[PDB]
This record gives structure tokens, C-alpha cells and sequence, in this order.
């Protein structure tokens, strides 16, 4: 489906420039998409082993405690520095009878936080991949085709007009 | 400096109380999401949540994936997992790559 | 070339029954109305017109094969004497007049063939009859004009057509309509005109189509993309329109004593939302959609496959009565509503789909259900209401 | 479609003593917000809402409300100019005061809720 | 490419007495499978292997054999209508019988390998 | 704009004995480096500051200096061929020797 533009010589030149730009932008968006993807694969593997390990350990801690009062009535917050991976905004997270069960929880915190951080980073990484995919796709399947189809249409129209003019000029001449 | 929130069954998650973590005990779909959306309002950094509790609220949870904070992290209960955390990693990788690549 | 005089025109406000679900439902033509079907080659203009000639509830049909294929006129002369109305045992041929001037026939006589047909239709209309004239195709008529225009050495109009093309077209469409005939009875009659337009490349910005759309109230816009996917009639439900829709809606509500116009509106709303959503599914995939959005696609798919698509060559799919169309649309729309409610209570899309395999299959077969047993379409409603309600547990 | 539409005789026919003293300011403001909001709304249809800025998200919601509420009144709806100017403000109030560059401070203080 | 391709008059030249009784049903079915197969390939390219149901993969494989084994015959190979129809049945065997919805049981019983 | 401009008989008028021996080689190099610079500029916009190689940032700066200092001489500035050649070298000197692939090392060592 072609765009709503007027078949003028200037419009043709505009769309042709707009198309060379579009093409180049599409390749560069594909290049990024692929980079983020291989950077994503490294981090998602980290996430996976990390999540498997901290699922097995948090599970044991929890089971111990349960198998063991408001003795739990008596502070730790976290710090978030920010860094960049390729172009994506990513979080940096730092801490800021029954005694055996209580301790196991203390030893989870560091691994739980790293996971929080790695899981978020992956999440943010994944979203930005989708964001790039949508742009690549909107270019490959809508913008570039429309440009291409409109350009071919206008060439044809400009051509019909030129033919129409010579037809009328020949008739004009022959009023004589 | 951001706060930590924990959502889960009394039995499994109460010890987090010792670290000053805002531990909360919702048990229905209404309670969990109501308790999350405030935690996001008070700029929490991470919210840990049980898989059993998480399974009730996929709609509220996926609404924050794109946000830098809060990080919403799925943990087991004392009973274990439903496979969601690992499947969410599974989904996200196949989505990005055309996997499974793991 | 001269219109038969009348006392006056009247508003064409009674719908014609084509038996074509997409036509009668979303884009109706009234008796004494004018509809165009512009479309690319192989899209289905000739078939739509044949269907109408075959099924519509008019008294008489005038079929002008203008500049088209010989075989098609042949097809009518053979098929029509064998197509028997069971209530009365008369064949379609007993109510048909055929005018044929094929593409390799004298070109000028394309113009002749149009006027012959319209004049004959006026004549029966004058007696008090409801007549439908189908022009296949008005583009060949316009080409005849251009060729004569060239010999006459006239100054070209748009795309080489003569300057009087727009008014010639407008003159012919105005010879159609609902009228009170001359005479003391003041009897009423009508001509309904259905014209094919055959635009180059399927480009509807062409002068014949554009001039036609200026005077007709119904646009059946055929899509080559739909035709390639085998979705017939290949009527593009987003671009098409009937300007008789509002009035026909009022008329249908009253004759049916049902909120038909609302159902139609809800159906169009659904189809419109699917076009917004498919724009995203092409970009990112179905996975991105919310459960609400997921369902809209499935209901829309139902309207498209179970309702919009009609096989003209199937013995039962070929005509669908007014009552049947109301029943089929109710069922489809009902399933939508019930699920929408199931989603809002707390159930999820995937459990609703799986729990309703059987009733959805039943819905997709309604189009084949015999006219003598519409009750089998009707019972689907309670099946929908109950099976979804179980799932809600 | 208000963007390509025009009236060449609107100045001397509107304002204090004709319509109200805020006619032209709000009119200009609405066009600015609509043209921009319409561009933002269309991007969002293509690249997703996420591909939009925080404020362009607002401008897009504005263009929805503008079309659906303001321009869409129905063929049997007769709005007094006072109803029309008042509705215009209710839309403009969707936006932050800083965005409303086409309106002078004197006028904002007086009319903007 | 059988998708943009069409013969309008085809049923006047097929069926019992002309080709074989299975002709029209196999045609409707191979076509539908190939269309669904091709749509699955189109999905794998755009979004990767993972976006496909196991059934999509079957259909995708169907499309590929259809192209490579049915359509591709070489420019010097003559196929009698019998050899063609029989080959149609073989590619159909790739699919679950439950999938072959355009063909009735009586034909499936006589021909389905 | 150098990119779409062309002289069809430049070779017959350049090099040893007519201008200087380094004329052609530098022209070819400046032409490429400017093309590469403009591409690097685009990349900057599309993928952002970070995706740029340090070698890429230089090409960006080169294309900027090339338009602003070399091409932009002013309508009243008469440059001898020798000044032009020297300024080109000066501009090419922003790049690593590793990048000036279209010049013989013979010439790299003579003119920097
Ligand atoms: N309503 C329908 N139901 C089923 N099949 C259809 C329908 N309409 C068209 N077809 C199929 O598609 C073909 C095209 O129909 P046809 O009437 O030749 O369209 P057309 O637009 O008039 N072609 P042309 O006259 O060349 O512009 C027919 O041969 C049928 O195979
Ligand atoms: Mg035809």
C-alpha cells in the first residue's frame, strides 16, 4: 500500500533519499539486535545457573526453619548504582535449636541480591531486544515497502503526465 | 537507597523480617497486587515473591519487567517451585533467540 | 438513451436479500439502490453478480454481459434453466433477460448493451416490478467511449476517457431507483443496479471507479489479497461501505424484533479492533498480546471464517436466509460476550479456548446447517453459556 | 480534520466582545497540542507506547480526547461558544503549564483548572 | 507458485471419468496444507523456530517436500495424472489423518497410504 | 560536495612534475575517509555514542574537520596546490597509519 503523497518531481527526490536512509538504518538496527542478542545469551546463562542454585538453597533454608514466637520482631536496605550495557540502562545492587536455621538465611542474601540484579538486567536486556525488533520489522515490512511502492508509482505518474502533455501539444500545434 | 519487600506464606518468608525487609502476607489475588502496587509507589528496589503467590498475579508482575526498579524476583516456598522462574527465563530466551540455547 | 418517465422517485429503504452474509449484514443494498463492485482480476465480481442474479428477492433480473467473457454468458444460459425454485417450480430463466456483447464483439455495442438493459429494466419496473440489472463490466463500457472519443478526435479527459464520462455514468445510475410509476394506480416499482468495475492493477483511483463511487451508495471493495488466501467473497470489510446501513438497520430491527443493528455494529467494532491488533502481531508476534486482545482476534477470526467466508459453489453455503444470518451472527457474538465476561471474572484465555473446542467447532459448521432446522444453530447459545460457565470454576 | 482546515476571517470575528478573550489563544494552543499529539499517537501505533517519551505519551492521550470528545459531538449537538471554549480548557488542562507557550501568563492564571 | 496461480474452469476437467474421483479433494487439501506450511516458514524466519507449535513444524516440513518433490519434477519428466495424484497421497500421509479436514472418510479409507 | 563531484581528466593533470607525487594517493584516501566518516556519523545517531569504535570516532571527527577546515576555505582564500596537499596530510594524520590503506608506505614515511 502506497503513502498519501503528491506525484511531484521534488516528492520523488525526497522519498528516494528517505528510502536510502531507511535502508541503511534497517541494517544498523539489525546489527544492534544481533549484538544485544549475543550479549543477552551470556547473561541469560548466568541468570539460569544462578536461579537454579538459589532456588535449591533458599528452599533448604526455608524447610529447615519450618522443621525447627515473635522473636522475629527486631535494618538492611540496598544501594542502586546505574551502568550501561550496550545502550541499555542496567541496575547495580549492593547491600546497605533454631540458630542454625536463622543463619542459612543470612548466607542467602548476597546470592539473592546478585540474582535480583542479574534477573533485572536480563529483563531489561530482553525488552530492549523486543524494542529493536519492532523497529527493524516496522522498517522491513512497512516503511521500506511503502517507500519503494510510492516511488515506483510516482515515476509512472510523472511519465503519464509527460505523455499527456505531448498529446495535447500535438493537437494544439495542429490547430493550424 | 531503596527498600526490600517480601511477599509469601507466613511459614517460609518470616525470617526475612530479621533484616528489616518489609515482609507481607497476602494470600488472594487482590491482596498480592494491592501490596505490590504500593511497594512500587514507595520506590522499592527489589520485591521477592513466592512462586505460589506469583502464580495468582501474572498481569501485575509483567507490568514492571521494563522498569529499572523494582526488581520482582520469584522465590520458592518451603514447599518448592511451580517451575515459573525457570520457565520465564526459558520463554525470554526462546523469544530473543529462537532457542532453546541453554 | 432516454429514461422512461415516472411520477416520482422514492427512497430505496427496503433491503434486498442476496443471501450473501457479508452483503446483507455489513454492506446492504436496498431495493432501488445502486452498488459497485470494483476489484482486480480474479477477485470475484462476476461471481458476486451471478449469486445475486440467482438468489435475490427481486421479481426480475436483467443481466448485461458487457465486454466480458463469452463462457460466462454461456454459463448462465445453461445453468439458469436448471435452477428451480421448489416453492413454485419455475426456473430462474423464467425471470431473466440476458444481454450479451462480449469483448471481441463490436466495441461500440458495449454502450448499446448497457442502454438496452437499463431500458428493459425500466419497462418492467413500470409494470410494478422489482428489477435488478447487473452490469458486468462498466469498465468495458467506458473503454468503448474512449475508443469512439479517439476516432472523433475529441480532447481527452482523465486517462484518455472523454470529458462526458462522469455524467454518462451518473445518468445511468440515476435511471435506477425506487419509483411510483405512471398511471392511475400509482403503483410502485424499482430498479437495483449492481455494476462491476474492473480497475487497472486494481487501482480504484481510476476515473471509472471514482465517478461511479460519486453516485452509488454501496461500495463492495474486492481485495486480491483476500482472493489469494481463498477468502471469498473477497470483500474488504475495512474499506467497504453501505450508505444504506443505518436505515437497513432500523428496518431489520423492526422486522426481526431484535437488536440486529447493534449486533452488526459490534461485529464491525470487533473486525476494526482486529485490524489494529494484527498491525502489532506482524511486528512483534501474538505472544505480546493481553488475554483480552487475544480473544478479540479469535472472535474476529470467527466472524471472518464462520460468517464472512461463503462458498458460492457449495449447495448450502451458497444462500443464507435472513433468519439464518441472524442466528449465525448471534452465536458468534454470544461466544464473544460470554468469554469476555469469563475473562473479567478471573479465567484466562487458554483455559477458555481448550474448554470450548467442541462448541467452537459447532459454530464453524452453522453455515452448513439446513434452512429447515435453524434451531440447531439456536441451541448453540445455551451450549456456549453452560460450557464457559463450568470453566469459570 | 482540523489541521488542514482553515478560516481566514477568524481574527476580527472572535475575542473580547465577540466570543471571549481567550478564543484565539486557546485555539492556537489546541492546534499546537493536536498536531504534536497526533504525530505521537501514530508513532505509538507503530513502535509501541514504550517508544514514546513521558510527555509525548500525554500529548497522545490528548489527541485521543480531542478527537473523541471535542471534535466528535454528533450531528444533533449544538454547543454554545461558551461550552466550546470551556471544553477546550478541560483538554488543555491535561497538559503541564510549561507546555502552553501559546498562551500568556495573564490568561492562564484566570482560566486554567 | 500454486498460491497466486488458479485455474478458473478446473472442475469441468476433473473427477471420475476424467482424472480420478479423489482429484478435487486432494487438491483442496494439498493446497490448504501448503498454505499453512508456507505461513509457518514465514513465521520461523520472522520470529525463530520457537514460535511454532510441533504441528506448525510438520506443516512447514510439508511445504518443503511439496516444493521439492511434487512441484519440482524436472523439465523432462512426464507425469501421468495417475502418477501425480498418487504422489499427492504420499505427501498427505505426512499429516495426521485428523488434520485432513477437506477430505471425507470414504476417500481417506480407499487412498490414504 | 566531493562525493557526487567528478573530474574525468584529473589523472592527466597530476603527480610528479605537475603537482606533487602524493596528489592522487591522498585524493583517493581523503575521498574514502570522508565517506567512512559520514557513515560513522550516522552510526552515532542510530546506535549511539557507545557502539562507536575509537577508530570510528576519529573518522567522525575527520569528516567534520574535512568539511569545516579543508572544504571550507572561504571565497577569498587562494590556496596553492602545496598548501592544499599539506592540509590534506595534516587531516589524514588524525588517523592511524594502519588505516591509510590506499597510500604506499613509501609516501606515508615521506609526508606523515
Ligand atoms: N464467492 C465465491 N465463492 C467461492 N469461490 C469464488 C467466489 N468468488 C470467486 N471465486 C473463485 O475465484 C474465481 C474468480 O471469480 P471471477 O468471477 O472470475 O472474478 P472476476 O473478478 O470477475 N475476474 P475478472 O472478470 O477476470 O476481473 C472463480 O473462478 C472462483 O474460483
Ligand atoms: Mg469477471
Amino acid at each position: 500500500m502506497r503513502l498519501n503523497v503528491n506525484p511531484t518531481r521534488m516528492e520523488l527526490t525526497r522519498l528516494k533519499k528517505q528510502l536510502t536512509t531507511a535502508t541503511r538504518g534497517h541494517k544498523l538496527l539489525k546489527d544492534k539486535q544481533d549484538e544485544l542478542m549475543r550479549q543477552f545469551i551470556l547473561l541469560i546463562r548466568k541468570n539460569n545457573e544462578l536461579r537454579q542454585a538459589i532456588e535449591k538453597e533458599t528452599q533448604t533454608a526455608m524447610k529447615d526453619f519450618v522443621l525447627a514466637d515473635e522473636l522475629l520482631a527486631l535494618n538492611v536496605s540496598i544501594s542502586v548504582v546505574e551502568k550501561n550495557i550496550m545502550s541499555v540502562k542496567v541496575p547495580l545492587m549492593n547491600f546497605q535449636e533454631l540458630d542454625r536455621s536463622i543463619d542459612g538465611f543470612t548466607q542467602l542474601l548476597p546470592k539473592l541480591l546478585k540474582l535480583a540484579e542479574v534477573e533485572k538486567t536480563c529483563q531489561l536486556m530482553a525488552e530492549e531486544i523486543e524494542k529493536t525488533r519492532r523497529r527493524v520489522n516496522a522498517l522491513e515490512y512497512m516503511t521500506i515497502p511503502q517507500l519503494e511502492e510510492t516511488i515506483y508509482y510516482i515515476k509512472m505518474k510523472l511519465e503519464e503526465n509527460e505523455r499527456a502533455e505531448v498529446t495535447r501539444l500535438i493537437k494544439v500545434k495542429n490547430m493550424g | 537507597t531503596y527498600k526490600i519487600g517480601v511477599v509469601g506464606d507466613k511459614d517460609s518468608v518470616s525470617p526475612f523480617r530479621l533484616f528489616g525487609f518489609d515482609v507481607q502476607h497476602g494470600t488472594t489475588k487482590t491482596e498480592i497486587r494491592k501490596t505490590i502496587d504500593e511497594m512500587a509507589k514507595n520506590e522499592y528496589g527489589v520485591i521477592y515473591i513466592t512462586e505460589q503467590c506469583a502464580n495468582l498475579v501474572p498481569e501485575t508482575i509483567e507490568r514492571y519487567k521494563g522498569q529499572l526498579t523494582p526488581a520482582i524476583i520469584l522465590i520458592p516456598s518451603h514447599q518448592g517451585t511451580l517451575g515459573i522462574g525457570l520457565e520465564e527465563i526459558q520463554n525470554s530466551v526462546e523469544k530473543a533467540v529462537g532457542q532453546n540455547i541453554l | 438513451r432516454r429514461g422512461r418517465p415516472i411520477k416520482q422517485k422514492l427512497n430505496p429503504d427496503v433491503p434486498m436479500i442476496t443471501g450473501q452474509r457479508v452483503i446483507d449484514t455489513f454492506f446492504p443494498v436496498t431495493k432501488g439502490g445502486a452498488a459497485a463492485v470494483p476489484g482486480p482480476f480474479g477477485a470475484g465480481k462476476t461471481v458476486v453478480q451471478h449469486q445475486i442474479a440467482k438468489w435475490s428477492d427481486v421479481d426480475l433480473v436483467v443481466y448485461v454481459g458487457c465486454g466480458e467473457r463469452g463462457n460466462e454468458m454461456t454459463d448462465v444460459v445453461n445453468e439458469f434453466p436448471e435452477l428451480i425454485d421448489p416453492n413454485t417450480g419455475e426456473s430462474l430463466m423464467e425471470r431473466t433477460v440476458l444481454i450479451a456483447n462480449t469483448s471481441n464483439m463490436p466495441v461500440a455495442a458495449r454502450e448499446a448493451s448497457i442502454y438496452t438493459g437499463i431500458t428493459i429494466a425500466e419497462y418492467f419496473r413500470d409494470m410494478g416490478y422489482d428489477v435488478a440489472i447487473m452490469a458486468d463490466s462498466t469498465s468495458r463500457w467506458a473503454e468503448a467511449l474512449r475508443e469512439m472519443s479517439g476516432r472523433l478526435e475529441e480532447m481527452p479527459g482523465d486517462e484518455g476517457y472523454p470529458a462526458y464520462l462522469g455524467s454518462r455514468l451518473a445518468e445511468y445510475y440515476e435511471r435506477s431507483g425506487r419509483v411510483i410509476a405512471l398511471g392511475s394506480d400509482q403503483r410502485e416499482g424499482s430498479i437495483t443496479a449492481i455494476s462491476a468495475v474492473s480497475p487497472s492493477g486494481g487501482d480504484i483511483s481510476e476515473p471509472v471507479t471514482q465517478n461511479t463511487l460519486r453516485v452509488v451508495k454501496v461500495f463492495w471493495g474486492l481485495d486480491s489479497s483476500l482472493a489469494q488466501k481463498r477468502h471469498f467473497p473477497s470483500i474488504n470489510w475495512i474499506q467497504s461501505y453501505s450508505l444504506y446501513s443505518t436505515e437497513v438497520g432500523r428496518y431489520m430491527d423492526q422486522i426481526l424484533q431484535q437488536d440486529w443493528s447493534d449486533m452488526v455494529t459490534e461485529g464491525m467494532r470487533i473486525l476494526q479492533e482486529e485490524e489494529q491488533l494484527n498491525e502489532i502481531v506482524r511486528l512483534v508476534g501474538i505472544d505480546s498480546l493481553s488475554d483480552n486482545d487475544r480473544l478479540t482476534l479469535e472472535v474476529a477470526k470467527s466472524i471472518r471464517e464462520d460468517y464472512l467466508q461463503q462458498n458460492a459453489f457449495d449447495d448450502v453455503d451458497t444462500f443464507t436466509s435472513r433468519e439464518k444470518q441472524f442466528n449465525m451472527l448471534k452465536v458468534i457474538l454470544t461466544f464473544g460476550k460470554e468469554a469476555r465476561k469469563a475473562l473479567s471474572l478471573g479465567a484466562y484465555f487458554n483455559e477458555i479456548m481448550e474448554g470450548t473446542v467442541a462448541v467452537r467447532e459447532r459454530i464453524s459448521r452453522s453455515k452448513y446447517i439446513p434452512e429447515e432446522e435453524l434451531a440447531k444453530i439456536s441451541s448453540i447459545n445455551e451450549e456456549i453459556k453452560e460450557t464457559i460457565q463450568l470453566i469459570v470454576s | 480534520d482540523v489541521l488542514p482546515s482553515l478560516s481566514r476571517l477568524k481574527d476580527k470575528g472572535t475575542g473580547a466582545g465577540k466570543t471571549r478573550e481567550d478564543h484565539a489563544a486557546t485555539m492556537n494552543q489546541l492546534f499546537a497540542a493536536y498536531a504534536q499529539g497526533k504525530q505521537a499517537k501514530e508513532l505509538a501505533v507503530v513502535l509501541g507506547e514504550s517508544a514514546l517519551s513521558d510527555i509525548d505519551k500525554i500529548y497522545a492521550k490528548f489527541a485521543e480526547r480531542f478527537e473523541n470528545e471535542y471534535v466528535n459531538q454528533g450531528f444533533y449537538t449544538n454547543r454554545t461558544i461558551t461550552e466550546t471554549l470551556d471544553l477546550g480548557w478541560e483538554l488543555l488542562a491535561m497538559l503541564p503549564r510549561t507546555e502552553l507557550k501559546r498562551i500568556k501568563d495573564d490568561l492562564l492564571d484566570k482560566y486554567l483548572p
